[PDB]
């Protein structure tokens, strides 16, 4: 799921899943 | 930043886990 162009919800729920307990940080910027 | 890396160009874990806590 994670090599593909990721935008918006489909990169926040990437980040959701690869980083777990961690948590992170999303920064559109 | 990440929407530059991941949304524009294609996104790869090295690259997301830069943005774990």
């Amino acid at each position: 799921f994670v090599n593909q162009h990721l935008c918006g919800s489909h990169l926040v729920e990437a980040l959701y899943l690869v980083c777990g307990e961690r948590g992170f940080f999303y920064t559109p910027k | 930043g990440i929407v530059e890396q991941c949304c524009t160009s294609i996104c790869s874990l090295y690259q997301l886990e830069n943005y774990c806590n």
